[PDB]
């Protein structure tokens, strides 16, 4: 999965 | 509210203790209680709220993905029928996830967003609104799926518009908003080119503003810039 | 029982799904429902039950230790008073932990142990009884603390007596029982010499019986033997 | 902490 914050 | 009898300051203190103990469900319950006191949240308090629910929903999302994958494999050609249990249990986790998202969205709508006038608070809450609609969209399949996606988009867009007017391009809230909206474009809206363009423009505009920052602010901003670059590397 | 309407086989299947999704609270609820169907448990089912509750109570124990440490530091000489919140929250986690232990002990007493006649099942359940009394003892401070410790000891001792009569010294249930009873001696009963003697004798008697085993059984037994050696290294 | 299973 791609990075999120 | 089960937290109605506990002092606001005690709820905040216990949220911090719950974080140290990695008890994120408790931490989220304490912060929900704090929000329901009706006062605005400080920056630290907003981050306690977001950390708590991000960890809770992150665990639910990870579990939903495992179960969805098992369910999809149970539904392929040549698979042996295993009965309704996989679907039922995936649905159970999904309903609990939707409940958490509805709870967060309810806090934002009653009444965090409407009282948030400063950019740092309003952008933070609108980002959260976009994020929790995004988590709803990840599991959505029915008549309202397009409206769920559009609710995420609308919240992210309002946050973006404010952030571009009121915050420098290195502001970590603005950076994290862009990171997440870019992921929304890639994974939810089926707009990979928009996702890549947003990540690149965000990264480059932040790069050009790093010279204005202290060492500690530089560390905060470059951390998120590295996540933008990580996604760009995944996508190109 | 909220699981009363669900088929036993469906509860077992969902416990396995919950394990894959790392949803151990759900996994424990499903296995409690399965036990409450009233039938004896197979070896696989007993291990699903134990894995589920071990993970739940392990998280509670880790959180309790963090909070207890904070509380002890808040109570030292020169510390600034922070109010009742640390104690209250430690007590909340402690009460939830005690509730989980009481639930497991209740399942064992109604009626898993009394129906368990084969050594593999009876030793497994008595080990679990010792373990959950041990977890109660870790947090106990009142009039019943000595009785809690003695309940753990008594369950472990009965399990040991059966295991020595009915199982080879490499049997993994027997090994794990000895490992845990040795930890009981060291950490609960203030008997470090007994702990070390038990770990050493268990290890050496298993070593001498490894020659009888297949490759797969050898792997199972040597894994636990390494834990015995790890503890001996910690303690000597 | 020491090992248990
Ligand atoms: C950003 C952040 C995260 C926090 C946490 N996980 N507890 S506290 C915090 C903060 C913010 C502003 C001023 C002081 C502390
Ligand atoms: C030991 C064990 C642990 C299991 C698990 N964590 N699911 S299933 C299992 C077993 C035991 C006996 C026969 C077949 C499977
Ligand atoms: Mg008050
Ligand atoms: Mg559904
Ligand atoms: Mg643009
Ligand atoms: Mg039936
Ligand atoms: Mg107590
Ligand atoms: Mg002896």
């Amino acid at each position: 999965f791609p990075a999120t914050v | 509210g089960a937290m109605g009898s506990m002092e606001r300051a005690s709820l905040i203190q216990k949220a911090k203790l719950a974080e140290q103990a990695e008890r994120y469900e408790d931490m989220a319950a304490f912060m929900k209680g704090a929000v329901e006191k009706g006062e605005e949240l400080s920056c630290e308090e907003r981050n306690l709220l977001s950390v708590a629910y991000k960890n809770v929903v992150g665990g639910q999302r990870a579990a939903w993905r495992v179960l969805s994958s098992i369910e999809q494999k149970s539904n392929e050609e040549g698979s042996e029928e295993k009965g309704p249990e996989v679907r039922e249990y995936r649905e159970k986790v999904e309903t609990e996830l939707q409940g958490v998202c509805d709870t967060v969205l309810g806090l934002l709508d009653s009444h965090l967003i409407k009282e948030a006038g400063d950019a740092e608070s309003r952008v933070f809450y609108l980002k959260m609104k976009g994020d929790y609609y995004r988590y709803l969209a990840e599991v959505a399949t029915g008549d309202d799926k397009k409206r769920i996606i559009d609710s995420a988009r609308s919240a992210y867009q309002e946050a973006m518009d404010i952030s571009k007017k009121e915050m420098p391009p290195t502001n970590p809230i603005r950076l994290g908003l862009a990171l997440n909206f870019s992921v929304f474009h890639y994974e939810i809206a089926n707009s990979p080119e928009e996702a890549i363009s947003l990540a690149k423009t965000t990264f480059d505009e932040a790069m050009a503003d790093l010279h204005t920052l202290s060492e500690d602010s530089y560390k905060d901003s470059t951390l998120i810039m590295q996540l933008l670059r990580d996604n760009l590397t995944l996508w190109t």
